[PDB]
């Protein structure tokens, strides 16, 4: 949830407000995968050290 | 990834067998155990 802040202002004696209410916005993190293979003989295995 | 050098066959170990092997037929003979010997100094032995 992201917002700011509410403006005010200077007003005079006997004046009407003015209207504010603050807006939102909502960030979003999509989630991701990686990859990565290696075959492999099974002489290599037992041979290769 | 297999026995290809290129591919992986370089992380092999090298076995060899030092002892040479003598691969000539020769031959065997049995003068010696009977005939004579006689030592000689010179070129010549006269008898």
């Amino acid at each position: 949830v992201s917002s700011a802040a509410v403006q005010w202002s200077w007003d005079a004696e006997f004046e009407e407000v003015s209207d504010d209410s603050p807006e939102f916005g909502q960030p979003e993190i999509p989630v991701k995968k990686a990859q990565g293979f290696v075959p492999i003989s099974i002489e290599a295995l037992q041979d290769e050290a | 990834m297999g026995l290809t050098k290129a591919d992986g066959g370089y992380l092999v170990p090298f076995q060899l067998d030092p002892t040479v092997i003598i691969t000539s037929n020769g031959s065997l003979n049995d003068i010696r155990r009977f005939a004579r010997q006689v030592v000689a100094t010179g070129d010549v032995w006269h008898g």
